[PDB]
RNA sequence: GAUGUCGGCUCGUCGCAUCCUGGGGCUGAAGAAGGUCCCAAGGGUUGGGCUGUUCGCCCAUUAAAGCGGCACGCGAGCUG
RNA sequence: AGAAACUUGGAUUUCUAACCUGAAAAAUCACUUUCGGGGACCGUGCUUGGCGGGUAGUUUGACUGGGGCGGUCGCC
RNA sequence: AACGAUAAAAGAAGUGAGAAUCUUCUUCGCCGUAAGGACAAGGGUUCCUGGGGAAGGGUCGUCCGCCCAGGGAAAGUCGGGACCUAAGGUGAGGCCGAACGGCGCAGCCGAUGGACAGCAGGUCAAGAUUCCUGCACCGAUCAUGUGGAGUGAUGGAGGGACGCAUUACGCUAUCCAAUGCCAAGCUAUGGCUAUGCUGGUUGGUACGCUCAAGGGCGAUCGGGUCAGAAAAUCUACCGGUCACAUGCCUCAGACGUAUCGGGAGCUUCCUCGGAAGCGAAGUUGGAAACGCGACGGUGCCAAGAAAAGCUUCUAAACGUUGAAACAUGAUUGCCCGUACCGCAAACCGACACAGGUGUCCGAGUGUCAAUGCACUAAGGCGCGCGAGAGAACCCUCGUUAAGGAACUUUGCAAUCUCACCCCGUAACUUCGGAAGAAGGGGUCCCCACGCUUCGCGUGGGGCGCAGUGAAUAGGCCCAGGCGACUGUUUACCAAAAUCACAGCACUCUGCCAACACGAACAGUGGACGUAUAGGGUGUGACGCCUGCCCGGUGCCGGAAGGUCAAGUGGAGCGGUGCAAGCUGCGAAAUGAAGCCCCGGUGAACGGCUAAGGUAGCGAAAUUCCUUGUCGGGUAAGUUCCGACCUGCACGAAAGGCGUAACGAUCUGGGCGCUGUCUCAACGAGGGACUCGGUGAAAUUGAAUUGGCUGUAAAGAUGCGGCCUACCCGUAGCAGGACGAAAAGACCCCGUGGAGCUUUACUAUAGUCUGGCAUUGGGAU
RNA sequence: CCCCCGUGACAGGGGGCGGAGGACCGAACCGGUGCCUGCUGAAACAGUCUCGGAUGAGUUGUGUUUAGGAGUGAAAAGCU
RNA sequence: GAAACGAUGACUGAAUCCGCGCGGACCACCGCGCAAGGCUAAAUACUCCCAGUGACCGAUAGCGCAUAGUACCGUGAGGG
């Protein structure tokens, strides 16, 4: 049984990171709504 | 000729001469630009490279050459013909049938119509058979470099030659570009029979796979129980038989007699 | 806002319009073997071939190889 | 009733400065080009009519001794 | 109910408030191509020390991967960065786009790969090509001296540089044998007194005329300018010369000497346990890699990265008295990762989860071989509930009288069968196969002889019920239906007669190809392909073959006429004003594809009034009547095989009829063999029961919850009459409580939905076509 | 490829050698044939036994590309 | 629709003061206006934030929160 969850680093940097937030709109969009979100924590700290 | 084998679930194969392995750009497999899959399958492949070859050949023009060796490369379906100039530049051609190893050949506007050598239309002979014609000077020849193929010369126009493509159309292609005496020898492709599944995938991926096997969503022939279909058509419902695709243009007054 | 449905297997139990066995009347019942009707439900009612089949046909038997009910008895018992 | 002449239009034909477009040391480009070919077409912009399950939105009545099928919907 | 695998545990000893569970000893069973060891990913102090006992641990707990605190992780050389590039990403300029944005050459990023300087040991409680000891090596800056003169670029060239299978030779790791060498000692049980027993038996560096299989290299003069944009002494060439086998170059690895290590043990001290000191021998014989020598050899078709470092050559520049090169010291080595887990108690799975996870190493004995099988070494572990009982039932195994498929939907299941050697082996056949067809026989131990190696054959002899003595280990055959075949498919009820498949056919496409993605005269895919190509379609090896009918539908071709849009054109009609004039509608002709119309096309949809079945086949995967009729087998045969023809409703590439081989396919029969069965029995183990510890769940109107008859919304414990019945439990069984579970998936209803289809309606991408625009000139 | 034998319409036949394959048997590994056990189970799809492929259309790691009327699909309306 | 007028996408493309646009097809009168050039607080909207009050809540209310977008769920967006 090999589950839906395989983490590897680099990748869970490259898509959702902060640096990939920033090459399109629709994820800094996402920034700045995660920021009023209350205090979030966007997705390269965690 | 060809090889075969007795037998153990086989049929033909073909014949290799001429070992040499030699300095040419790599190159990748892939089936679709930016988007999704554009030209069904063929993702498949031995990892084949890529050997650049002269087309055109103008450049070469007044001196002449020596055949080195003949190797058979993929991307091809042809025998290329290695070329050493005078110049001391090495070249690669298309290799016609009959030509033997080590013949002169030599390229330009004065050259004999000998196999191998490049020269123009307006030099061609009355009924003569060549192939690697241009459609315009320069660039390169569009015509005839595949399997076993040819195109004669059915006379002159002003600047123009009428030509015979080898799906048997009659057009009208003018003399200011370059051809190359002969035939492309090729072997016979159409001999070899290509063994069994996966021989398929030896040189490219999975062939033909029927839309009546699809579902409704899938294609149109798809749904129904059974083994069936009506109205013939392809992934958008345009249809197979003898509808012409092609648009009017420009080159199209350049063509005469099509037919076939 | 659920009463699982054919057939089998397992377990039974019940009715009698009785297939056997028991008691009788009549007989176109000499005897033997029967045909029919009346009383009788204690017990008994075989094994196989084909078919998913109950039914049915056939093999070899037998005192006999009974008919129905029990949600066409039985899946919180089995099969499927 | 001949015709010099500016001619406004339609038809085949031809040309080259538009435009497309390939080669050359300068790979996509732009450049000067010898240029090479195509060329008033093709492309594309507006409009015209056709075609168009490829796609898209929807329609597909009721009665009915269950529904369907058959039948029946008004009037005397 | 359960406490998460049936790999069992036992005693003593310790500690403590308390021990089945923590510690130690001694035994026991278990893995050992692992259940040992090493890494990667990922986890994040889980590591070590000293504590701790709440919760977490399926019981316990003095214990732990839990809690607290402290410590521990060292790099010029290993892996990565300061180097290079692949897919991909990106991208000034550049090409597009209602926006936001899509593209894109160079360049750049990007290891999974290229390049690149060390090895051997020691050791903290916890690090090691990192720290220390021994001896290395690389680049850099500079100093004495040699030389005593050229260095020789973002540019050229060379080279990096690459497939698969198979294989000759030499060697190592590494393992095996021994009356080799060394060391320690005693050994009794009946013996052995060593010829027994146990353990150990070289790693690095250096020189050396030693030994060595294997491995790859031609050298210089010169010529043409047209070749490497230019240059050149470098490279590519055509030529001349000497080189055929000797020849050169390097040596994996062995040997000797040296030397630094290590080494069985050994001695001393012991804070009760480790420290510290010492140190023997290193042989002969055999086996042996997927590693090394190497970029080896031969063959094959599908024809097997790039780029830097690097080697040579010039351009430019500075210098040609103080160059490049060498060794000879010194100085110099920046950044990040190194603990621990890492086939799992620490990663992904809520869990201390029978699952999942990529690479490396993986010993010995027996066995043709082996990573197989059994047992074992090093190493690791007995699975964090126990203990008793030996009922039903349940699971997983063992044996079975007589019978042997009578069981059943079906031999489902489970036997039988089994390895290697010998002999032997059918129809049919695509001459490969069928085949391991079918059968039959051998198998162990000792002795002599022989032999081409482990061993093997021959002869003789011995033992047992039996000698692949235990484990690994095909039952077989005769007929068919389907598909040819290997293959593929429904992650979680369907592996097939599906899909694919080689082969065959129709058709499209002349190359900014048709065709497909797309806000787009961008770009890209087809393809760096070009008409024995590329697309779409349908058939489905192979063999014999593929018939009749185009009326209707699509499709290509045609041209007499019919109909038809915008538009060009404008007869005429009207409003208004005194008019000039301004204005509402408006025809005839002329105007394109298009459809009607003529023809043709079926391996185009399609048919058997357009004709209506050519072969081949037929009660078939199509057959209604139907268990059709004869036969075959059977004691008996609704299935199966064969034959007939009345084919309800076979039939020729939605292919027809055949076919050897193949098949975890489907169907019928036989042999073999069996607990499938008559008909069950005994035996084992794991649950079930009992005691101690931890302790859930679905369900639940409330219940103080019987039977038969009846009655009620038509199936009564709860209504009636009659019967039965002391209170409460435990093990059991499954008839009832219309028992539980999911607001029935069937069915109907809803002017509820969504997928799909079309000659239902409507729009539209797309596409075609007339006009106008870019868009201009002349002959005519 | 090297030797032995055979061309009356007939082919190649025996030996040596070589190492071919969508060849065989079979562990890894990849896969799921049949029965049973299991039914919040050890497990939200497994376990034992049996079975299939086992040099090919093979298996697998890393980096990446493709997506909602959309992708992907040796084609179940499967997978995303 | 009798559809005027503003507004552009494509073809077209006038006048200029005895002139031009309008007044809901259009005409004439009659009026109203002078386009193709730009800027221009104020009165209007909103509440991250500060103050004041309330026939607003008072711990299942009141914001999700008597502070937390934390724990916790998800690859993520997101939820909480
Ligand atoms: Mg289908
Ligand atoms: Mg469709
Ligand atoms: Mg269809
Ligand atoms: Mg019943
Ligand atoms: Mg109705
Ligand atoms: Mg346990
Ligand atoms: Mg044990
Ligand atoms: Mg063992
Ligand atoms: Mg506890
Ligand atoms: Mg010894
Ligand atoms: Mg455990
Ligand atoms: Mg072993
Ligand atoms: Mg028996
Ligand atoms: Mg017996
Ligand atoms: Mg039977
Ligand atoms: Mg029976
Ligand atoms: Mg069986
Ligand atoms: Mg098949
Ligand atoms: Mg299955
Ligand atoms: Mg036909
Ligand atoms: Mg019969
Ligand atoms: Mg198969
Ligand atoms: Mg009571
Ligand atoms: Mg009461
Ligand atoms: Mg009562
Ligand atoms: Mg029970
Ligand atoms: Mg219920
Ligand atoms: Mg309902
Ligand atoms: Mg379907």
């Amino acid at each position: 049984m090999k589950r839906t969850y395989q983490p590897n680093n680099r990748k869970r940097a490259k898509t959702h990171g902060f640096r990939a937030r920033m090459k399109t709109k629709s994820g800094r969009n996402i920034l700045a709504r995660r920021r009023a979100k209350g205090r979030h924590q966007l997705t390269v700290s965690d | 000729r060809r090889q075969m084998t007795t037998a153990d679930f086989s049929g033909l194969t073909k014949k290799r001469p001429e070992k040499a392995l030699t300095e040419a750009l790599p190159k990748t497999g892939g089936r679709n630009n930016r988007g999704r899959i554009t030209s069904r399958f063929i993702g498949g492949g031995h990892k084949r490279l890529y050997r650049i070859i002269d087309f055109k050949r103008r450049d070469k023009s007044g001196v002449n050459a020596k055949v080195a060796a003949i190797e058979y490369d993929p991307n091809r379906s042809a025998r290329i013909a290695l070329l050493h100039y005078a110049d001391g530049e090495k070249r690669y051609i298309l290799a016609p049938e009959g030509l033997t190893v080590g013949a002169t050949v030599n390229a330009g506007p004065e050259a004999e119509p000998k196999l191998g050598n490049a020269l123009p239309l307006r030099f061609v002979p009355v009924g003569a058979v060549v192939h690697a014609l241009e459609l315009v000077p320069g660039k390169g020849a569009q015509l005839a470099r595949s399997a076993g193929t040819s195109v004669q010369v059915q006379g002159k126009e002003s600047d123009y030659v009428i030509v015979r493509l080898p799906s048997g159309e009659l057009r009208r292609v003018h003399s200011e570009c370059y051809a190359t005496i002969g035939a492309v020898g090729n072997a016979e492709h159409k001999n070899i029979v290509l063994g069994k599944a996966g021989r398929s995938r030896w040189l490219g991926r999975k062939p033909h796979q029927r839309g009546s096997a699809m579902n409704p969503v899938d294609h149109p022939h798809g749904g129904g129980e059974g083994r069936t279909g009506a109205g013939r058509v392809p992934v958008t419902p345009w249809g197979k038989p003898t509808k012409g695709l092609k648009t009017r243009r420009k080159r199209k007054t350049s063509d005469r007699f099509i037919v076939t």
